[PDB]
Parts: C-alpha cells; structure tokens; sequence
C-alpha cells in the first residue's frame, strides 16, 4: 500500500508542493482493490488535470493497467462510486483526505450469473 | 384437496406478516407482478426460490443452454438425474413440483450478444423480436446472465418498454445488485444502469477467454446473497414512498448494492445516469427509437458505433490529445 | 459414467478456486468437515446447500417434524408431494438426490427443551444420551431450532465436547450469525455465546404464546442471508490464521454478525464469555462435570436453579435493593 | 425520538446539570429499536449508579417494559453489543454522546430457524 509507506506528514507536503508547483492539478492516488481480479497497476501516483471528467480517468487507468476492450472495472472513492461524468476538481472537492491527495480503488465488474 | 390446503396455507403465512406486522404491506402487488428472469443459473435459481416464498404466482425463465454435471449443487433447482436436459423447461417443472398452482414457464430463447457476428440474421431477427415480446408482457426483469455482453440488449429493450429492471452480478467473493434507471419525462433526473460505469462499448468477451468454468468459480454464498437481496429490494420497490424519503413500509430502496464476504460487508450506492452510457444515453435511445431492429443490428456487428453515437469517443479522443503528462 | 462425471466436475469447480485465485486455500479441510445439522426448516435447508456446493461429504440432519403445507416454498429441500412426511430423512434424500456421493443422513429426534416438564424421564435420557453422542460424532454443529429453549441443551454439550459451534437465528426482518465460544485451558480470553447477552435462564416460551405460524413468518431473504453467511464463516475459520491478525485467506471470521433488510446493513461484532451465562458459565460447567445427565435433568424442568448456580440471581437481587431512585 | 425533540444546547446542559446534581450516575437514553419486535418504553431517561453492570441494567429495562421471563433482548451501544459484565461507566466513558447521554436501544432476541 502507499498510505501504509510511513510518510503522513510528508504526504501533507508532497500534497501541498504539487498545489502550488502546478495549476489545474489534481493529486491522485489510484490502486488496485484489494480481493478484487484484475490487472495490478504499479504506477499509483498521478497528477490529473482539474478539467477531466471521472469517466475520462477511468480511461487512463484502462490504458495503464493495458485493459482489454471487453473487460469493464468501476472505481470506489471513499467507498463511493462517483458519477463518470463528474468534474475530478468536484471530486477532488467532496472526498479529498487529509493528507491532500484523492483516494480510488479500481476493480474488475461483476459479471457472472 | 392437499392442493387447495397448500395454497391456503402458504397464503396465511403471507397474510400474517400484513396483519400481525405490516398493516401497510401490500402483499397483492407483489403476488400479481410478473417476472422475467433472464437467467436460469444459480441466480435465476435462487432468486426463483425467493419470490415463490414472498407469494409471487408468475416467474417465466429464459436460458438457451441445459443442466450440465457441475450444476445441481450450485443451482438450486436442477437434480443430479436432470442433467444434459435444457434447463428452462426444467426449472419451471421444479417450480411447479415445489408448489403447482405456480404459472411457471420456461422457454429455450438465446439473448443475441452485441460484439459477435450474426450466424443467421432472419433466426436472430425472431430472437429479438421474442425477446421485445417477453419484456412486454412482464412486469420485472431481472437480468441474471453471464456476461458483460448478454447484459446489452436486454437492458435497452426493458428501458424502451418502460419496464423496471433488477441487474445481479458476481464475482468470485463479491456482488452486484442494481435497479437500472427508467426515463422521465418530465423530470431530468434519471438513476444509472450496469453500462453507465466505465467507458467502453460491450463486446464479445467470450470467444477468446479460456477456462469455460470460471464463470461458476465463485464462493458458493455469493450467489445466496446476491438472490436474496435482489428480491428484497424488488419487495420494498413495489411498495409505496412515504411522503418525505425514499423509502417503503419495507424500508429503503437504494439504487445500488456492493456486497463483498471477504470482511462480511454492504455497500448502498447511487449513480445517476450517464451521458455517454452505450446503453441508455439519449442518443442510442434516440437510434432505436427510429430504426429498431435495422439500428440493433448495426451495433450487435459493431460495438464501435454505439461509442460514435453515444459520444465516448468524443471524451477519449481528447484524454489522446492532452500529450505526454498524465504520465511521468 | 454419469455419477463419475459429476464427482469430477464438482471437484474440479473447487479445485479451479485453489489453483487460479486462492493457491493458500485449503480445500479438503472443508470437504472432509462432518456437519451436525439441528434443525432441518428454512435454515438448515439453505445451509444445507450452501455446504455441499462447497464439497463437504457428510451432512447429518437431526428434526423431529414432518413436513408441513406451508414449508415448501421456504424450506428448500421439499416438495409438495412429500407434505406430512419426516422431515430430517427426507432432507437427507433430497440431498442425495442433488448429489448422489452425499453422505447424507437424517435423524428423528427431540432435543429436550429447558423449562418443560420431564414426560418421560427415561426416553429423554435416551435423546440426550443420543444427542451428545452425534455432537461428538461430528466436528461441526449448526444450531438452526426454533426457539430460544431448544438452544441451550445443545450449547452446552457442544461446549462439554469441545465442539465449533456456528449459531444462526432469524426474525422477521432481521438475523444472527455467530460462532460460540469454546474453553482454553491455559488462556483467559473466550468469545461469548447465545446465552451471553441477556440476564435469563431459557425457559418454556411456547405452551403460552399463541399464533404457531408466527416462527416462519419471516421476510423470505433473511433465511437465505443467514444461511449464506454461516456457512461462509465456517469457511474462513477452517482455514489457517495469517501471523499478526484474525483473518485467513478467506478474509475475516468475525464473531458475531447481525443483519437488517429494512436498511441493508450488516454488522460485525464481538462479545466475551460472560460469567453468570447460563449456558456457558464456568459454574455450569462444572455442575454438568460433576453430575452430567443427573444435573441436566434438574435444570431442565427448573430454569431457575439455573440462575442460582450461575450468579443471576446474585446480580438481580441487588438490583432489588437499590431503592426506589433508578426511576423517577 | 427523544434527540430528534430538537434541544442539542440544551441537551449539553441537561447532562452537564446531572454531572453535579447528582454522583456516581450516567446518564441514559434508553429507547426501542426501529423494526424489532418488542414491547415499548415511553420511560426514556434513567439516572444509572456508575458501578451497575450492563446486565444490571438491562434487568432494569426488563422489568420496565415488563418482559416475561421466557423472552430475551440484547442492547446496542453505537451500534455494537456491550459486554454483559462491563460497569456502565466504562461504557459511559468509551460511548458517551457528544451531548453527553449514553443513547441505548433495546431489541427482542432472533430465535426462529
Ligand atoms: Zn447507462
Ligand atoms: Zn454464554
């Protein structure tokens, strides 16, 4: 895990580096759910443009974790699953942690019957 | 008669909960609802088990394929001498074997699957046109298949027919359990569907993943779970709102559930309909609207196209043009 | 031939689970559990099917009733053609009916119930002897009865035998899952049972009330939920626990659980063994010690001496003597 | 209910006013559970000797809504089930309210199969 490295102090830090070093930024960290059957994604840390919507970063991890078209996943922001057509500044907004940066989890649908 | 004994007995037991309880359950509502389950798998088979219990007279399964030798003891319907027989028919004959005054009917229909070729466009022609018809005639749709791309066109039929949809899926240790939106027309507000969560079309997964049974390689619970709650959630659905909430004399009605056995847990959660959705944005319903079946069979052949109409390429293509720093 | 091929095809479902998601997963500790059944109605059915689509071979129902009108559509295991019938055997039939392998066996026997007259002290000297005779046969005992009485005989032979105890109980809308606790010989720490909550010896709840049918008056879903979860925890706690935590490679094993359908919800929950318990008391422990079935049958048709040897009537006395300002 | 009757400010000071007028007592709110089936209570507020037990109180409640013997309840504090042999001041102090009352409800005990 990354929240599990130690570094709360330093991560209200890194956090507030990255609100002044860049404009138009969102901090995130993104991470496979635990339990969950799905491709792992090393890479957590992302800095997101405030414009993008949730659907358009689900696209990014799609791409990242090399996801096949046909195989969908949902995202979980603080055991919520944000609308796909939400601004991540609004986001960003409601569910920032304390520490400054945006908390997802992906995981692979559900699809058996 | 034993017959008219069973009937009468199973009826008090639900009279009861009314009189004893609830006074304000409306039990008749729910025995009158008929139900389509599109499934007849150990949801379908559980789900089936639960509604019969809560006084349900009406269940009609659709499953094109028959009861095979790992089945009876996760699908709750079938027995060890069943096997090799087509499980519709079968599973109707069992709900009638437990209580005979069920209208159960079974029918051997295959659910066309967008992302795969049309083998015989007249037959599948006849496949959608008896699937339009089925969802017409009932009431509640639980959509209780066993893939990404079987959940498609049965979703934009019932939203078409204007019918309420419950949606159950599993995986290995979790599950999904979701009533899908319906339009409005006076009011813009509209709840999500099983598409409005990520970002691409629906298409063939099946011709290439391997290991057939890993769609059955689940926690024997989940399946259990997953069943129970849905019906539940169809129970309390059908009762009326109380004036200032969302909820019922059986409590609420939340849009969307997550359930997970790893640590015992429940998720309630709401997704409002999404624009781009390949399978309830506006514009896909508005492609249907003028063409039918001569749009379905486009986009059955051609998942890109429900991405062009829907507008997700739109969104995609400028994630492509941003360049190279949503990276390192 | 055809019994060969269900036998592999269920085996290999399981064994797809060890070899694709969970390599730590033990399989055969499961398969080879012997499962004692108390109470074969809408419980013990589901956990039933629940068990067997998990591979455990050999499941033992012990009932005294017989099939009722009301109880096919909600006790999953008959039909309506078996009404009037013996249940427990019939349990076991259809078990094996399911799946032909099933050690499955079924027993019609009374468990003697605290707080009612002896009417025949030899006879029911044979049920408890045969009682704590098939506990001890066994390495798992689900508690699935219909009242509050009939629990505590078996908690207290499953305590005196030193066997895993899984408890479930429904209400209408409502359910309970837990794991009793069992004696360490060298720790102090022991997890609560049943009885642990509450301030009353068992005693006859049921030649007074009235209404029969109200024990299965219940919302169907909770049944299911129960069931499900039961026998999800005696998964996980059959499996090793990892170094520094209580979970295993099947998640967690909680205590105790306790659901709700009117919102959905489920929660987790842990009590300890209490001291003037009147199941699990150490007091009580070593009067069956001392005396076996010569202190059971006092305590059986007097409850209250119960509450004598356990303390109860200590704690409540000085409740007594407070004075008249724990009011108003 | 009994903190939907609106007096929050008030409430703070109802509990500080007990905290001197009166030693070696909780205070509690005691009220039924939604949806359980059990007798009600409209006797909602108890003064309750710190060294009582859990169980002691519970038999109060009993005795209260006039329970027969033969029927059993359990109690939820923060929605978790206290430890029978716990003195009401460990839990006072482990659960109290932010308006000082401990909030209690009761429930009949689930035994059908
Ligand atoms: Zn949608
Ligand atoms: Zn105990």
């Amino acid at each position: 895990t990354f929240k599990s490295e130690y570094p709360f102090e330093k991560r209200k830090a890194e956090s507030e580096r990255i609100a002044d070093r860049f404009k138009n930024r969102i901090p995130v960290i993104c991470e496979k759910a635990e339990k969950s059957d799905i491709p792992e994604i090393d890479k957590r840390k992302y800095l997101v443009p405030a414009d993008l919507t949730v659907g358009q970063f689900v696209y990014v991890i799609r791409k990242r974790i090399m996801l096949p078209p046909e195989k969908a996943i949902f995202i979980f922001v603080n055991d919520t699953l944000p609308p796909t057509a939400a601004l991540m500044s609004a986001i960003y907004q409601e569910h920032k942690d304390k520490d400054g940066f945006l908390y997802v989890t992906y995981s692979g649908e559900n699809t058996f019957g | 008669d034993p017959l008219k004994i069973a009937d009468q007995s199973v009826d008090l037991n639900l009279k009861l909960m009314k009189w004893r309880i609830l006074p304000d359950l409306n039990l008749d509502i729910i025995k009158n609802t008929k139900v389509l389950l599109l499934g007849a798998g150990t949801l379908g088979c559980y789900v089936s088990r639960a509604l019969i219990a809560w006084g349900v007279r009406k269940i009609t399964f659709v499953d094109n394929g028959t009861v095979s030798y790992s089945n009876p003891v996760r699908q709750a319907l079938y027995n060890f001498e069943d096997c090799g027989k087509p499980k519709a028919e079968l599973a109707a004959a069992s709900l009638k074997r437990i209580f005979p005054l069920m209208d159960a009917t079974g029918v051997k229909l295959s659910i066309p699957m967008i992302g795969h070729k049309l083998v015989n466009e007249e037959a599948q022609h006849k496949d959608f046109d008896r699937l339009r018809a089925l969802i017409k005639e009932h009431d509640i749709i639980f959509l209780l298949v066993d893939s990404r791309e079987s959940r498609w066109l049965p979703s934009l039929l019932s939203n078409i027919e204007n019918k309420t949809v419950i949606n159950a899926a599993l995986g290995f240790d979790s599950y999904l359990v979701m009533r899908h939106g319906n339009r409005d027309e006076q009011s813009s507000k509209q709840l999500g569907c099983y598409f409005c969560h990520d970002v691409v079309a629906p298409t063939d997964s099946l011709t290439d993943r391997t290991l057939d049974q890993m769609s059955t390689v689940t926690r024997p619970g989940v399946a259990m779970m997953a069943s129970s709650l849905a019906v539940e959630l169809m129970t309390s659905l059908l009762q009326t709102k109380y004036s200032g909430s969302e909820t019922t004399v059986l409590g609420d009605i939340p849009h969307q559930i997550r359930g997970f056995l790893h640590n015992f847990s429940i998720l309630k959660l709401e997704t409002p309909a999404y624009e781009h959705c390949p399978a309830c944005s506006p514009k896909v319903i508005e492609a249907f609207t003028d063409l039918g079946w001569e749009f379905v069979k486009k986009a059955l052949e051609h998942p890109l196209y429900l991405e062009e109409i829907s507008g997700l390429s739109v969104i995609k293509q400028e994630v492509e043009r941003l360049g190279n720093d949503v990276f390192e």
